């Protein structure tokens, strides 16, 4: 996601996945290779991480013909780099920037549905060579998923601010003229870069006619409420808590209320 | 480029000498094993010379040391006060019991292994192993925090 | 800290006094007998150390997520805390006197504030209350 | 007032305990137990009488070789079989020297819980000692597998009964060093004189045996009422104090260890 | 000048906490008839530094259900006291320097509450509670001790103070039992044996722990020079050593009183035991 | 002492009750009223002043100017013996053969079937095993597979330090356990050379 | 025991050692070795009235 | 005598003078390392005697003056890697007083086949695998059947 003075984009994007897929081909054993690449992915991006992935991804096809290209867009999860950013400028900062009005549209997914997907490729034979496109059953916006973020973590002050795209590339220059000659510094976030200000002004999305989760025979979790979400109600002020309990430990029995003191 | 990767390396043998001279286990006294491991503690073994030292809460903790059997009432609990030591931190299994299950691993009751529940760094063997060869089993974990180079990977990244 | 006028100063006319005052290394035997003013630089220095303290291992160690990882593992407390503030302000009033070369009927003046004091914490004794089963 | 019980959770970390309180004072204790029930009992019909065996040492793995006796005398006794004379003088004098580490260990691990920290590292060297004489003869220092149906699995090496006397020979002054630090201390007297006690009804009617019953006032000894090998032959007193007091179960069982102490020497 | 001063003074703070830690470790252990660290460096001289160096490179938990303001305050908090407290000690020169010091000993309270509040534990708040009680307990009979020995603290000019440079340089055999009950009020404020039943740091880990037990023993030292000039006739390192070898031989060969009867010790014996001393000192001062 | 005192009682009904009756009284175990006025210097000088932690405090600082019984582990080693139950191994003759034929007995009487075993007749006719498997994380270390074998072939090793960081590094098979043999053995002929006046 | 010599040397030394060094560092900057003694309002009259006298010396020297 | 002392000091290093000692990596690492430093300098400097050296280089000392179970102690020669599993089982049983054999004083019977002592190989990828594994050079499928090729 960020670069270094000892590895580069295309030196991970490209040149590795090159040499895997030759090497893949030189056995004769290896009958299946799953690539990784991102939803956003294009040649034509101004990001430069995008791009070296999508040349990648025609470097893999290249070379090993039946590899199987995926395309997710982002992943929810307790590790995740999605949320737990997001979360992370929400509080943390005296602002979080928002890249002009928000409005760019986004389709995450959950790291479960990923990890099934993985099985379920291996399981058809003719998702190979082919390139599939994961995204989740809900089309949001920056800003709804902001929205989101802070009903969920019950903040009762919006921080954010919109701002021209130039105005946070000119905030997220400094720190990306000197990434090189570092060695890679901890706590620095993915998204103070002008990459992800390239991305911001995009959409992010399955393609129409795309083969996606259903082609898999899976139908996605929803990533705004459940099982997904839990993990960013953890976070909340105060903490997260069950309430007062007691309008229904009514006619709960005897030793229960007592055990948990109602 | 030179002295700055010297530099680097020194860094790592510094922290692993702290590391391995400081460990701070968490007791797991389960069953025979935790007698066996109070007298590693005690005056002859004296585990506290090589700066072990006991700790009751697993937010200062730096291993655990599993030395019993585990049962399925019993796995839940360790696997949360597991998830509760912070990082880095390392897993000794200690008897046959941890190990594998031994004399209960047909049981309806036992888990077969602590390896099924938590990771597990260094293995110690024995119904219940001696206490010296708990000294040996934990030397060995010193030595695996020595082989460590954390610095010299992150300069490489 | 520096004296304002021609009276603070010991009527000493002149520059080289006033800043010679303002630019003065601190003294306990000059200007500043007497004055508290290490234990401010005390607080700021270790202050700054503390929260050194804090932040660096922010920065040089490992850290993972982990949602179980950030999660939890009587009456008597107010009469200590109301009995202690009482005996500390009736301390507070007995320092003065150990202050003083007293004369006798200072001596019997203090007496009765004690006496009155110890009649109360005798009540309290007699009816069970320094009694801490509850 | 209508004051409602607060309750406690004591301790995953293996004796779980739900207590309730009402201020400072408990009204109610409920153990939760079985974190440590492996199955044995089940696990004991799928072997045979020689094989299932060593379950018994991982009982009480405190005190090894008194688990075993009983597995064995039940089997001898189904079985008609007659123990020769030496093999119950053995039986004797190995099951004193696993009282003796038994009570070494519940009076340092009693008295570290309350807070004396210098008393098990005392007793623990003395426990190192009666373990290389439990290795000595069986090849293992816990979980020996000695008693068999029958007698005892090997004889006694050359040597063994040199060192035991050597070791008994400087027990009492050890037993003495340990209680001048507890026996006449105010803390410790205050933290267990009057503390839990036990009267004679509700002792039987508990179900009570060992130091317990004898801290009590009753005069109860199994190797002196319903004797067992050669203790019928062993002569000892028996300790008894009147109160029911933690006191009270601490001074019988340093009586018991001086107890044990005399059979020993008498083996 | 100042700040050279109070750094000069901040360095053997931190060596000497570290090697009474160390110290305590090995008498402890030579009581018990074993060794103590000795591998961790030649003769283990290296072992609270690799401890100190251990806890720096540790992962710190901030538990996203509690305050992080009070969280971070706490330990801090208690750190920055005993520093200001040795400031005090031996960078002033007030007239009420042993007020002062009781001053901030009684301000070192906030950290243990502090600590109960911020952390969501059933049994820290359970705990914070009973140790600030031992504390605040035994503060008053401090307090009253303090008050005995200023009736005889006389500077040159006639003025009576409670400044060190004018005590006496001769142990005060007068005040036999009254320094025995220092001494006991010292074990009770640090929570040792045997009063150490109350932790309240159970949820902190690396360098708040370790600020946790810097404070500790710094403000063990602190009490201890503070008897030694009150008692033992000055400030020496001699002295320091010999009152940290009894606190911890007394750690070695006693047991822990219950909550009620240390509450019952400190409110029906040492508080009646310094005002009586209180009222005969005063008889005698006349 | 053993003696007791109305005030030192641990528990409240006992210290209500001896402060409203005289019931202690009658009890032998309880220290009496001191009668004149030495008795009660006495008292005060056990009560006021301690003594009774002094006599700890004497007897602590005497250990502290004592012998220790530490050992320099891994310098100094414990004591063991001949008859010590530690690593398994498979032995051989002097001439080089394998003592083990497969007799499957060691297999039967493994209480934690921690043996596997299969065989069948080799080229010249001999009956060998061709799988020998022990489990070291299912064995209990009973020793009853060294008693079930009539031929001495495997035996319980006098070595404990052999601690591992896989457990793939502790499911024995055949050649490991008969490598194990081929080390110690020398060690294990001089353990069975007194041992075997006893078996 | 002879373990416990060493720590127990160290903290004397430590503090024999800083302490001599904060006595000549407070030395230097109070040149008299009386300054930690209790000062009343008359003693704080005396030293103020020194040092502003002081100052007045200095400055009269530099005008002959 | 403080020349007894030193005499010691280099028949236990294995170094040549004072100055090679003290100038040597052994130092440095007994400088940091206080488990070897006491063996080196104050429990091999002591009261007892040389009894015999191994293959490994080790160095077997005694003293029958000190305490039970104290009365032996080796040296290793490893100095930074030292580890108890390159003591040979002839020395083995004497270390650690399960017989009062050593080669200086009794001939053992050595076997043709006799695998030497060296130290353990756990943690490294050389370790013992069972045949089954990934790391062996061909590993097995243990079908107790052979399948039809056509
Ligand atoms: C005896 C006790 C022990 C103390 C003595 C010990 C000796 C000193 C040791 C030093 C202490 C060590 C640790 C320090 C803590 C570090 C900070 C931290 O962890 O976060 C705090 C943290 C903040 O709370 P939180 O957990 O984030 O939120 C929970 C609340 O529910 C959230 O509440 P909220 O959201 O309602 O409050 C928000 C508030 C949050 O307040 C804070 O952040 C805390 C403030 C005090 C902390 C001071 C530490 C450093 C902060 C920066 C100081 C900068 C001041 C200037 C310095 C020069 C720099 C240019 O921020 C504001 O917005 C403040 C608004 C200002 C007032 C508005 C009303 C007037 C309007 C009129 C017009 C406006 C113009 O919690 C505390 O406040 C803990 C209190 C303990 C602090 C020590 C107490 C004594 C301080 C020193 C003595 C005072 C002398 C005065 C000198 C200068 C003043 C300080
Ligand atoms: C409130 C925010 C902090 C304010 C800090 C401040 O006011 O700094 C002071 C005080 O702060 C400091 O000087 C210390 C800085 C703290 C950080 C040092 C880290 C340790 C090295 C400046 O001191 P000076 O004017 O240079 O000293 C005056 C002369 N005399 C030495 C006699 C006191
Ligand atoms: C930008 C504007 C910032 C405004 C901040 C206003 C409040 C200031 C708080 C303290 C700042 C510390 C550094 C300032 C310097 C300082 O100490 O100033 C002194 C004023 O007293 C004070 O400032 C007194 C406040 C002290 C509060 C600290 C509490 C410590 C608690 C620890 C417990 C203490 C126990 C009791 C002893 C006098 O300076 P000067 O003119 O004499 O200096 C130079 C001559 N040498
Ligand atoms: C400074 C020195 C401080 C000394 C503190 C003395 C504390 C006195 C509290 C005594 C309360 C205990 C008590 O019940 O005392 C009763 C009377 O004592 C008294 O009336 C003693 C009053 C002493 C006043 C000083 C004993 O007699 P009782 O009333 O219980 O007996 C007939 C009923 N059984
Ligand atoms: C270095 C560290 C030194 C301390 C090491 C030992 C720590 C012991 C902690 C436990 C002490 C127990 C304690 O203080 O017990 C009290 C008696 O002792 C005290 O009260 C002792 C402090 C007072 C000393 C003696 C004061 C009077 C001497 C003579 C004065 C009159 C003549 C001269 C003017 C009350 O226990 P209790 O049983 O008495 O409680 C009566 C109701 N149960
Ligand atoms: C013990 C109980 C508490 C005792 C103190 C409680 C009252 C506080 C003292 C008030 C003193 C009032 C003046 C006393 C005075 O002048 O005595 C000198 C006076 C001098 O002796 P003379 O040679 O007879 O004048 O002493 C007495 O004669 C009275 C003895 C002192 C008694 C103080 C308490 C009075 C009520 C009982
Ligand atoms: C039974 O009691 C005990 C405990 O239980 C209450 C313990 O928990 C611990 C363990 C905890 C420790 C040692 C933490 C407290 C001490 C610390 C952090 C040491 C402080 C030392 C400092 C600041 C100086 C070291 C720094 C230096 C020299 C700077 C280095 C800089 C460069 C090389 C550039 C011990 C030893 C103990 O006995
Ligand atoms: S491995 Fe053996 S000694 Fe250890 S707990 Fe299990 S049964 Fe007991
Ligand atoms: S020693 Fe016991 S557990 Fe090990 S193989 Fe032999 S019979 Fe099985
Ligand atoms: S080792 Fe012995 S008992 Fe086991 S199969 Fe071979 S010959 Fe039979």
């Amino acid at each position: 996601r960020l670069q270094t003075k000892n590895w580069s984009f295309e030196d991970v994007h490209v040149d590795f996945p090159k040499r895997l897929a030759k090497l893949a081909a030189e056995t004769g054993q290896v009958q299946r290779l799953i690539h990784f690449s991102d939803m956003g992915a294009d040649e034509n991006h101004k990001s430069l991480r995008m791009r070296t992935k999508a040349v990648g991804d025609k470097e893999v096809l290249d070379a090993f013909p039946d590899a199987t290209i995926v395309r997710p867009g982002d992943i929810v999860g307790i590790e995740d780099h999605f949320y737990n950013y997001l979360i992370y400028q929400l509080t943390l900062t005296v602002f979080a920037p928002v890249v002009e009005s928000g409005s760019n549209k986004i389709q995450p997914t959950y790291v479960l549905d990923v990890a099934d997907a993985v099985a379920a490729l291996l399981r058809k034979p003719d998702t190979a060579g082919k390139t599939l496109y994961l995204g989740g059953p809900e089309v949001l916006t920056m800003r709804e998923v902001y929205d989101l973020l802070l009903k969920t973590l019950r903040i009762y002050r919006d921080d954010t601010v919109h701002l021209p795209a130039w105005a946070v590339k000119a905030m997220y220059k400094p720190f990306d003229s000197v990434r090189r000659m570092l060695p890679g510094l901890p706590m620095t976030s993915p998204l103070a870069t002008e990459d992800y200000v390239e991305e911001m002004l995009r959409d992010k999305v399955v393609p129409a006619g795309a083969l996606g989760y259903a082609d898999l025979g899976i139908v996605p979790q929803k990533v705004t409420d459940g099982l997904a979400i839990e993990p960013v109600r953890h976070a909340r002020v105060g903490g997260y808590r069950w309430g007062d309990m007691s309008a229904v430990a009514k006619d709960i029995p005897e030793s229960v209320r007592k055990y948990y003191n109602i | 480029a030179k002295g700055l990767e010297f530099v680097v390396s020194k860094v790592d043998n510094v922290v692993n000498w702290a590391r391995a001279g400081s460990i701070w286990p968490m007791t797991f006294g389960l069953a025979c094993c935790a007698v066996e491991m109070m007298h590693a503690g005690a005056s002859r073994y004296d585990l506290d010379r090589y700066g072990i030292i006991f700790r009751p809460s697993p937010r200062q903790s730096d291993a655990m040391i599993v030395a019993g059997t585990l049962t399925n009432k019993m796995a839940p609990a360790l696997r949360k006060v597991y998830d509760q030591m912070p990082e880095p931190k390392w897993v000794v299994s200690m008897g046959s019991c941890a190990n594998g299950g031994g004399y209960y691993h047909y049981s309806y009751a036992v888990v077969r292994g602590c390896d099924r529940v938590v990771p597990v760094d260094v293995y110690v063997p024995g119904c219940p192993p001696t206490a010296e060869g708990l000294l040996y089993g934990l030397l060995q974990l010193q030595k695996k925090i020595y082989r460590s180079k954390t610095t010299q990977i992150w300069y490489k990244k | 800290y520096n004296a304002w006028s021609p009276a603070q100063r010991y009527f000493v006319e002149g520059d080289h006094v006033v800043t010679a005052e303002a630019s003065r290394t601190f003294q306990f035997t000059g200007l500043d007998s007497g004055s508290f003013y290490p234990y401010v630089i005390a607080t700021v220095i270790a202050t700054a150390i503390s929260t050194v303290f804090i932040v660096a291992p922010l920065v040089i160690a490992p850290s993972r997520v982990d949602l179980d990882k950030s999660s939890a593992y009587s009456v008597s407390f107010y009469l200590v805390s109301i009995m202690y503030l009482l005996f500390d302000i009736e301390i507070a009033y007995l320092f003065p006197y150990a202050m003083t070369h007293a004369s006798l009927p200072m001596y019997w003046t203090m007496n009765l504030f004690l006496a009155i004091l110890v009649a109360g914490f005798a009540y309290e004794w007699g009816m069970g209350a320094l009694e801490w089963r509850e | 007032a209508k004051v409602n019980n607060f309750t406690l959770n004591f301790g995953p970390q293996v004796l779980r305990l739900v207590l309730e309180m009402q201020g400072e004072i408990i009204m109610r204790a409920d153990p939760h137990i079985g974190l440590l029930h492996r199955g044995t009992e089940k696990l004991l019909e799928y072997k045979t009488y020689l094989q299932g065996l060593p379950y018994f040492d991982r009982l009480d793995y405190v005190s090894m070789m008194c688990m075993e006796h009983s597995y064995v005398l039940a089997i001898e006794q189904l079985l008609n079989v007659s123990v020769p004379l030496r093999g119950q003088y053995i039986r004797v004098l190995f099951s004193e020297i696993t009282r003796v580490l038994n009570h070494l260990l519940a009076i340092t691990c009693h008295s570290m819980d309350v807070g004396a920290l210098t008393p098990f590292l005392w007793a623990f060297e003395e426990r190192e000692k009666l373990f290389e004489f439990y290795e000595r003869v069986s090849g293992a220092r816990m979980h020996a597998a000695y008693f068999r149906v029958g007698g005892v699995s090997q004889d006694l090496p050359i040597g063994l009964l040199r060192d035991v006397y050597d070791w008994a020979r400087q027990f009492a002054s050890r037993l003495d060093e340990m209680e001048e630090l507890l026996t006449g201390n105010r803390i410790w007297k205050e933290r267990t004189v009057d503390v839990g006690t036990i009267t004679a009804q509700m002792a039987w009617d508990w179900g009570c045996s060992g130091p317990i019953l004898r801290a009590s006032g009753i005069d109860w000894d199994l190797r002196k009422t319903q004797p067992y090998d050669a203790y019928g032959k062993m002569q000892f007193n028996v300790p008894i104090a009147g109160h029911g007091d933690c006191y009270d179960r601490y001074l019988v069982r340093l009586q018991e260890m001086r107890e044990s102490l005399r059979i020993i020497y008498q083996c | 000048m100042i700040v050279a001063s109070i750094l000069i003074l901040i360095v053997p703070v931190l060596l000497s906490v570290a090697m009474f830690t160390l110290a305590e470790r090995t008498v402890m252990a030579s009581m018990q008839r074993r060794f103590g660290p000795q591998v961790s460096g030649i003769s283990g001289l290296l072992q609270p530094f690799w401890d100190g160096l251990k806890l720096g490179v540790k992962e710190p938990v901030l538990p996203d259900s509690s305050s992080a303001g009070a969280f971070a305050a706490s330990p801090m908090i208690s750190f920055v006291l005993s520093q200001v407290a040795w400031v005090g000690i031996c960078i002033s020169d007030a007239s009420f320097q042993g007020l002062v010091i009781m001053a901030i000993s009684s301000l070192a309270v906030y950290g243990v509450m502090l600590a109960g509040w911020a952390s969501n534990s059933k049994y820290a708040f359970l705990g914070c509670l009973r140790s600030v009680a031992l504390m605040v307990s035994y503060e008053l009979s401090l307090g009253a001790a303090l008050l005995s020995i200023g009736l005889f603290v006389t500077d040159g000019t006639g003025m009576k103070c409670l400044n060190f440079a004018e005590m006496p340089t001769t142990p005060q055999y007068a005040m036999l039992p009254l320094c025995l009950i220092f001494l006991v009020c010292i074990l009770a404020e640090t929570k040792r044996d045997p009063f150490d039943l109350p932790g309240y740091n159970v949820e902190y880990s690396s360098l708040g722990f370790a600020l946790f037990f810097i404070a500790e023993y710094a403000n063990m030292a602190v009490m201890s020079a503070i008897a030694s000039i009150y008692f033992l006739g000055g400030f020496s390192a001699l002295k320091i050593t010999a009152l940290f070898f009894a606190f911890v031989w007394t750690r070695g060969t006693l047991p822990r009183y219950r909550y009620d009867q240390f509450m019952r010790l400190g409110w029906k014996a040492f508080l009646p035991l310094t005002l009586a001393f209180f009222a005969l000192h005063a008889s005698v001062a006349i | 002492g053993t003696e007791r005192r109305p005030g030192e009682s641990g528990a409240w009904k006992q210290i209500e009750r001896q402060r409203y009756a005289s019931d202690w009284e009658n009890d032998p175990t309880f220290k009496r009223t001191p009668k004149n006025l030495a008795e009660v210097l006495d008292d005060s000088a056990s009560m006021l002043l301690l003594t009774d932690v002094w006599r700890g405090m004497a007897y602590t600082l005497g250990a502290f100017f004592d012998k220790k019984v530490t050992i320099m582990y891994p310098f100094e080693k414990g004591q063991l013996s001949p008859r010590f139950r530690g690593e398994h191994a498979l032995r051989r003759y002097p001439t080089g053969e394998e003592r083990c034929i497969a007799c499957k007995l060691c297999e039967a009487i493994c209480p934690a079937q921690a043996i596997t075993i299969e065989a069948e007749e080799r080229e010249d006719g001999s009956r060998r095993t061709t799988r020998y498997d022990i489990d070291m994380t299912k064995c209990i270390y009973c020793g009853f597979c060294q008693e079930a074998c009539p031929v001495d072939a495997i035996v319980e090793g006098p070595n404990f330090e052999f601690s591992t960081e896989t457990r793939e590094e502790l499911l024995y098979d055949k050649q490991k356990l008969l490598e194990n043999g081929d080390k110690w053995e020398t060690e294990i002929a001089t353990n069975l050379r007194t041992e075997s006046l006893y078996r | 025991g002879w373990n416990a010599l060493p720590s127990l040397v160290i903290i004397t030394g430590i503090w024999t050692a800083g302490l001599f060094a904060l006595d000549k560092v407070q030395m230097f900057r109070e040149n008299k070795p009386a300054w930690a003694n209790n000062k009343d309002g008359w003693q704080k009259a005396l030293y103020r009235r020194d040092w502003y006298l002081q100052r007045e010396e200095e400055t009269l020297a530099m005008a002959k | 005598s403080l020349s007894g002392y030193f005499s010691r000091l280099l028949e236990a290093s294995g170094k040549k003078s004072v100055g090679s000692f003290f100038a040597s990596w052994e130092f440095g690492k007994m400088l940091v390392d206080g488990n070897l430093a006491h063996n080196v300098l104050v429990r091999a400097t002591g009261a007892g005697r040389l009894v015999g050296t191994d293959y490994n280089g080790n160095r077997y000392y005694e003293n029958e003056e000190a305490a039970y179970g104290r009365r032996r102690w080796i040296v290793y020669k490893d100095k930074f890697d030292y580890n108890p599993t390159t003591i040979p089982p002839e020395w083995h049983g004497w270390l650690n007083y399960i017989n009062d054999y050593n080669p200086t004083n009794t001939q053992f019977k050595q076997p043709t086949y006799q695998i030497e002592a060296s130290m353990t190989k756990t943690g490294t990828q050389t370790c013992y695998n069972p045949k089954g594994s990934w790391f062996s050079a061909k590993p097995r499928n243990w079908r107790k059947y052979e399948s039809w090729t056509p």
